[PDB]
Formats: C-alpha cells, structure tokens, sequence
C-alpha cells in the first residue's frame, strides 16, 4: 500500500478519463458480447441524436436526397425504444443518412448539440460493425463511449512499481464523490478535452465544457484537502483539437476572447510537422490551467501538463512513461 | 530516591486512571490498542446485530424529581443495562436521554451476534420490570434490533466516542422507534439468524403506527417482535506527560465542574435552573452517504472533518463557556449554562444562550466554509435551540459519561428536526430571551410540541428576500426517524 502509486484521473465529464483507463488496461494489464453492445449503442446514439438534431439547429439543416426523409422518421420511430435488436434496416438507413451531405452537415456543427465523441468512427465502421461476427479491436473498444457513474478501480504494473488508477464520473452529479478519494492519493491526473472549448456540458447546456474544466481545475487545485498533492495535467483529445483549428470553423477566440492576444510560448515543444495554429491553441489551452496552478503554486504541490491523444496508444505510453518519474518522485515527496 | 518511588506510585495511579478514561469511550479492545485529512478511526464490519432501546414512560417518571433523584434512578437502571450487557456478550455504545444502544459482533466478530441482541433485548425488559417493582415505577423498554453491517468507530475531536453509523444502524433505530414497549422488534434480517426458540410474531408495524413516512410498508421490508423465549526528572517528566494524557481524557467525558464535583464524591448530579441545548443536524448527509465505495467509509471521513471542525469552535475562547454534549450520526449537541456555577460579576444573567446562538452561527459558517471545499454538493445544517431548566448527571461508575435531561433538551431535539436547512430554529420563550439582546427572528409559525401543543417557534436568519407565512406545523403523528439524529433519547414515549 505504501509502495503502491495511487493515481486519481479527475476533470470534466466525456474528458477522456475512462479511456486513460483503457489505455492502461491496454499497455500494461462473454464480455466481448458486452463491449459490442455498447459499441452498437454509441453508433445508435450518434446517428439519433444527429438526426434529432437536423431539425433542431438554428437554422435547421435540410436532407440532401428528399428520398431519404423517411430514413429519417425511423431513427425519430425508434429513439426511445430501450434494448434495441439492431436491425439490418437499421444498419442500412443509418449507413444511408450518414452518406446523405445534409447529416453531415448537421454533423460539422455538432458543438451546438450534445452529441458524442465517437460519432464519426463508428458512423464511417458502421459496415464492419453491422456484421454478426464483428469483432471489436483495441481501437473500437478505446474509442466506445459509456457514462462512468461512480469509484473504479484498477491495479497495474509497470517495472515492477505498482499503480492503483481511481476513475471517477466528470459530471457534477458524480463530483461529490471525488472526495472518497482525496485521503492518501500519490497524485491527481487532470483530463481535460481540449477539443472542447466549443462545446457546452450536458449539465446545463449553457456552461462551455473547456471553461467548465478551467472551473473544475480551479476547485481541485484549491482544495483542502489537495493542498500537497500534485496534479499532472493530461491536455487530452489533442487530434480533435488539430482538426477543429485546421478546419477553422469554430475558431478559439469565439469562445476565449484572450485567446487573440495570445502568443505562443518560446518553451514550446511541437512534434514534428505540426502546424503553429494547432501549437499555440494546445499551449494556450496548456497556460489557462497553468494560470490556476500558478496562482495559488505556494510550492506544496506542482501542476505537470502533458498533451495527450487517449486514444492513441503510443501516444498514451508515452506519456505515462515521462509521468512515471514524476509519480514516484511525488511518492517519495509524501 | 524517595521521590522516584511516589512518582512511580503515582504514575500506577495516573495509568490506572488514563486506563479507565480510554475504557470510557472506546471497546476493551480498541482501548488496548491505544495503549490534508485529519485522523480517521473507522473500520467496516459485517455481520454485526445493532440494538436500540427506549425507556418507554420516562418523562412521567422524571417528572416531580430532584435531579439527584433522577440521575440517582437513571444510574440504576443503566448500571443494571450494563450488566446486562457484559452477561450477553454484548458492546454498548452509549446512552442518550432515555435511550440505550448496543451492537453484537462488533468490533469483536461473533456467529451468535443476533442471538446476544436479541437476548439482551428480552433481560433489559425484564430488568427494566424489576426497576419498576423495586422503584415503584411505571416505565417499560421499547427494544428494536437490527443485523447488517456497520462502519464502527471515532468521528469528531472533542468529546469523542465509539460509536456505529451505517444505513443498518438507522434501520435498527426505526426498529426501536416503530416497536412495542415491553417487546423486541428484530428486522427481517435479524430473523435469518434466529431459529424457533423465540417466541416470534409478526411486526404488523403498518397496523400499529398506520401510516409509514419512511415507504411503503418500510419498502416492503417484513419485521417481527419477540417478547420472550537524572532520575527524577526523567520520572516527572513521565508523570506529567501521564497526567496530563489522564486528564485530557477526562475532559473528553465529563466538563471541568462535573470534575471537580466527582473528585468529592461517585455520583454527580446537577440542577441547572436555566440551561440552553442546541442540536444541529447535518440534513442532507444520506444524500452524500453512499455505500457503493469501500462501504461508506471514505464518505464518514468527510463528516469527520466536519464534525473536528465544529471541535476547533469550542477550542475559540468566546465558546468556553459551551460544551459538547455528543455527537450522534451527523447531529452535533452542545449545551450552555451548566458551567456558570457562580454568577460572575458584570455578566448578564443570559449570557451563556447568547454564546450558545453565536456557536450555531459559527457552526453555520463553519458549515458553509466547508462547503466551499465540496465538489458541487452542499451540506445543509439545521439547528434547533431551546433553553430552560435540565438536569445534568454522571452515568456509571467504572465507565464515566456526562449527560443532560428535561423537557429543555427534548423541545430543543424537536426544533431541530422540525426546523429547516441553513437555519436556526429557536423556542418561544428563547425567542423571548434571544430577541431581547438584539437579535431578529422571523416567525416561522407553531409546531406540536409534547406538553405544550402548538407553541411559537421562530428562525434565526430573517430572509429579507420574500417572507415566511406561519407554516403552523400540527404534526402530531409519530415521526419516524430514517437515521441516527438527536432525537434518540429525546422524544419521550407513552
Ligand atoms: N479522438 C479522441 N477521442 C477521445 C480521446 N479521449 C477520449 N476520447 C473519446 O471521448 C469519449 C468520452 O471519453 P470518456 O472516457 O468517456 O471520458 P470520461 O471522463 O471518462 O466520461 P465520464 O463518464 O466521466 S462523463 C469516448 O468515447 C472516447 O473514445 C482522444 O484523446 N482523442
Ligand atoms: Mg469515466
């Protein structure tokens, strides 16, 4: 228990949390039927609330091929009905409506809906999926989505150092529960969708995911009883971010007015070939939590950002090996 | 030479002493043990058989008597309890107002632990009957037991003492609020351990008491009732350390003045002709519980930061003159006036319930500020304040505990349960005594209050924004407790 490294992921709901968790499951750790089941779910759910959503835009997006309205109507039929079989017509009219240029279109502005995140990878597998003998890979299961409600644990190894990883729910119902592990805890891993600076939460519809983080950030790291405890911050969903400032339509400083004025940092490190736009939004993104730390980094604890792509698996391994020397560096702190 | 001797002597003395203060508030065997988050003394354990009972008449029966009469007669009868207790192979917990709680197969495991409640249910009926005959009384036992699992241990700094808290605690203390005088009401799970060698019938707590606030039909939960079968400095240096051990121990059971009384004489027993009572419960604390990770353990650890900070206000030297009396599940009960042994010059007669208000507006932002430590969740306290007369009492001799009695502390439990969140509920007449120095209540309306009937209750905070109409709460039907709060011991029964 002293030698283990007890690792708590916190941050705002859909944060990327429980897929760190896969990810650990994956590198260093019946239920097949299970994992396509939610597989199938989170395909049903993008192209529903896709559709729901073509109505509901302002302006509402129209169908590109009028043939396919009543498509449309049988995604509207079959919203509700829980325990659903999945039908080949289901598979079909999905597959049909996704290749219509309207849903996509609905589909470009998804930030102004609550829609999920594994959306497009399903939508573009849905003939894989559709099959009776699909077979999830590592990257179908990393990329499912499934609300976390509640304490998980899971204990890992890497070189022989044990980790104990608490995943916890993002949303504010579920936060009241971080508390129940806040006592004895090595370190706090802070995800944070940084894709996400043009969503709004579930909560409310009305509070912007990324300053929703910032908020959350700023209640961790100004806690009682995380005084002394050390948060690596895990600058998640960084593909979605490059996708989202290389597309351009929905810009960074829309919704963070500072973010015009900013400048990238000279201490930047980018990969190879990226593009500037996509550094200085993640390290704009990396400094509005670095502003949290630091006002309030008395020396007792230390914020440690790492920008990362959780469903990337390299990526992810990466990470985790330079945070490895922190966590046990802040172990022996303690 | 000789003053190593009489510093050993008195240091067997002082560790004898230390010894039974420790044994006073904690098991035989934790209290061997002894010899960001603040220390956090619980543990979960299964299979353990929680009992409550309730001295059914107590309020006719203290009627009419002196307070050493009554603490003399609640001294008997607890003492036969323990007793009881040590036969059965039983652990009790404490004793608040009229009530005696207990818990079998905790913190020690036992296959019979049912059994042991059960038994000892049934022996303090019998005992509670041999008091009557030899006191020439007329008061029975309302016994009620429960098995399940419960998280035993320490919550707060002051006045500390082992206890159980846990969702099958609560459903044993419903069990003691919905039973029978004279018999014991086991829940349905109780009857898993027990076979044919008691005489069992069916609860019928829904043909009793009618109406059932806590679900339907207890949430379709059956329940049953039985009613039978170099040196020397070295050496000073480690005699005060002891003594000063032993007497912070002390001062963890009984206030300074009850100490000073006890050195003269086994018993102690006072008449307070004013004292104030103020319970605070913590509301929405079933909300935040949840079992579902490591038990709920985790979770009463937040509450043991809670109740040790509403500990650090007592430490404040404008609460001096306050002292805690217990700490019952996420319910707080502090008492003022019983340390004004002589009226001190220039002070006002009222003076303590002054004190006694500022505590719970202290607590209230004590409250506040720790929830500004919580992750979008808020703990609401709700505080009921009376004052009057009460008679305070030593309880045991070998295992000292300081208690409080009287129609003060039972009206100041009912404005606490009957109040609402964030706000102090105060008595009629300690609004005639509160208003008077100064401060504003807002009329909140009457509420049935035993042995007064509709009497005038008044909130603290007097909410600028919008009013508050007299509610006019007639409630006079049996309320049934879903948790473990002040009211155990302090709603006197038939
Ligand atoms: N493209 C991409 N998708 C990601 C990345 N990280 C997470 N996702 C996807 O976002 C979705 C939401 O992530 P998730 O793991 O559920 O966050 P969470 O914090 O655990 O969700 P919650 O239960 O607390 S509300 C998942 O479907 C996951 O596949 C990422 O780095 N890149
Ligand atoms: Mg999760």
């Amino acid at each position: 228990y002293r030698a283990t490294h007890r690792l708590l992921l916190l941050g705002a709901g859909e944060s990327g949390k429980s897929t760190i968790v896969k990810q650990m499951r994956i590198l260093h750790v019946g239920e097949k039927a299970t994992k396509v089941q939610d597989i199938k779910n989170n395909l049903k759910e993008a192209i529903e609330t896709i559709v729901a959503a073509m109505s509901n835009l302002v302006p509402p997006v129209e169908l590109a091929n009028p043939e396919n309205q009543f498509r449309v109507d049988y995604i509207l039929s079959v919203m509700n009905v829980p325990d659903f079989d999945f039908p080949p017509e289901f598979y079909e009219h999905a597959k049909a409506l996704w290749e219509d240029e309207g849903v996509r279109a609905c589909y470009e502005r998804s930030n102004e809906y609550q829609l999920i995140d594994c959306a497009q990878y399903f939508l573009d597998k849905i003939d894989v999926i559709k099959q009776a003998d699909y077979v999830p890979s590592d990257q179908d299961l990393l990329r499912c989505r499934v609300l976390t409600s509640g304490i998980f644990e899971t204990k890992f190894q890497v070189d022989k150092v044990n980790f104990h990883m608490f995943d916890v729910g993002g949303q504010r119902d579920e936060r009241r529960k971080w508390i129940q592990c806040f006592n004895d805890v090595t370190a706090i891993i802070f995800v944070v969708a940084s894709s996400s600076y043009n969503m709004v939460i579930r909560e409310d519809n009305q509070t912007n995911r990324l300053q929703e983080a910032l908020n959350l950030f700023k209640s961790i790291w100004n806690n009682r009883w995380l005084r002394t405890i050390s948060v690596i911050l895990f600058l998640n969903k960084q593909d979605l971010l490059a996708e989202k400032v290389l597309a351009g339509k929905s810009k960074i400083e829309d919704y963070f007015p500072e973010f015009a004025r900013y400048t990238t940092p000279e201490d930047a490190t980018p990969e190879p070939g990226e593009d500037p736009r996509v550094t200085r939004a993640k390290y704009f993104i990396r400094d509005e939590f670095l502003r949290i730390s630091t006002a309030s980094g008395d020396g007792r604890h230390y914020c440690y950002p790492h920008f990362t792509c959780a469903v990337d698996t390299e990526n992810i391994r990466r990470v985790f090996n330079d945070c490895r020397d922190i966590i046990q560096r802040m172990h022996l702190r303690q | 030479v000789g003053q190593s001797i009489m510093h050993g002597k008195d240091l067997e003395v002082e560790k004898a002493l230390k010894e039974r203060m420790i044994h006073s508030v904690m098991p035989r065997i934790i209290a061997d043990d002894l010899m960001a988050f603040r220390p956090f003394k619980m543990q979960q354990i299964e299979e353990v058989s929680i009992l409550f009972a309730d001295i059914v008449g107590f309020t006719k029966m203290s009627a009419n008597k002196s307070a050493h009469a009554l603490v003399g007669l609640l001294n008997d009868l607890f003492g036969r309890f323990d007793r009881l207790c040590e036969e059965t192979k039983c652990e009790k917990i404490s004793t608040l107002g009229d009530c005696y709680y207990c818990v079998a197969g905790c913190p020690e495991p036992r296959a019979d632990h049912a059994y042991c409640c059960i038994e000892m249910g049934l022996g303090m009926i019998k005992a509670i009957e041999q008091f009557c005959q030899e006191k020439k009384e007329m008061v029975n036992m309302r016994v009620g037991v429960h098995t399940g699992t419960v998280l035993c241990g320490i919550l707060g700094m002051r006045r500390f003492k082992f206890d159980v808290w846990s969702n099958d605690v609560n459903l044993a203390n419903l069990m003691e609020q919905l039973g029978v005088a004279g018999k014991v009401h086991i829940s349905e799970a109780t009857a898993k351990y027990l076979d044919d060698r008691y005489e069992m019938e069916d609860g019928k707590v829904i043909e009793r008491l009618g109406q059932s606030v806590v679900a339907d039909q207890l949430k379709g939960l059956k329940t049953y009732l039985i009613s039978g079968q170099v040196e020397a400095d070295l050496h000073r240096t480690k005699i005060q350390s002891m003594r000063d051990q032993a007497d912070w121990l002390l001062r963890n059971i009984i206030p300074y003045h009850v100490a000073e009384q006890l050195k003269v004489s086994q018993t102690y027993s006072k008449n307070h002709d004013s004292g104030g009572v103020i319970f605070a419960s913590i509301v929405n604390f079933s909300e935040f519980y949840e079992e579902n990770y490591e038990g709920g353990k985790e979770c009463y650890r937040v509450l043991n930061e809670l109740i040790g900070d509403f500990d650090e206000l007592l430490s404040k030297p404008d609460y001096s003159s306050i002292e805690k009396i217990k700490t019952i599940g996420a319910t707080y009960m502090a008492a003022s006036g019983l340390n004004t042994a002589q009226a001190q010059d220039g002070s006002h007669p009222q003076e303590h319930l002054q004190i006694l208000f500022e505590f719970a507006k202290e607590m209230m932002r004590v409250v506040d500020d720790f929830n500004n430590n919580m992750l979008w969740f808020n703990f609401k306290l709700r505080v009921g304040f009376n004052h009057g007369p009460l008679t305070a009492g030593v309880i045991g001799t070998t295992k000292l505990l300081y208690d409080i009695w009287g129609d003060t502390v039972n009206i100041a439990s009912r404005m606490d349960t009957t109040g609402v969140e964030c706000r102090i509920q105060v008595s009629e007449e300690s609004y005639r005594v509160l208003s008077k120095m100064g401060y504003d209540f807002d009329y909140r309306g009457t509420v049935n209050v035993k042995g007064k009937g509709q009497m005038k209750t008044y909130l603290y905070p007097k909410c600028t924004d919008h009013r508050v109409i007299p509610q006019h709460q007639l409630s006079i039907s049996p309320d049934i407790r879903v948790q473990v709060d002040g009211s155990i011991g302090r709603s006197p029964t038939d």
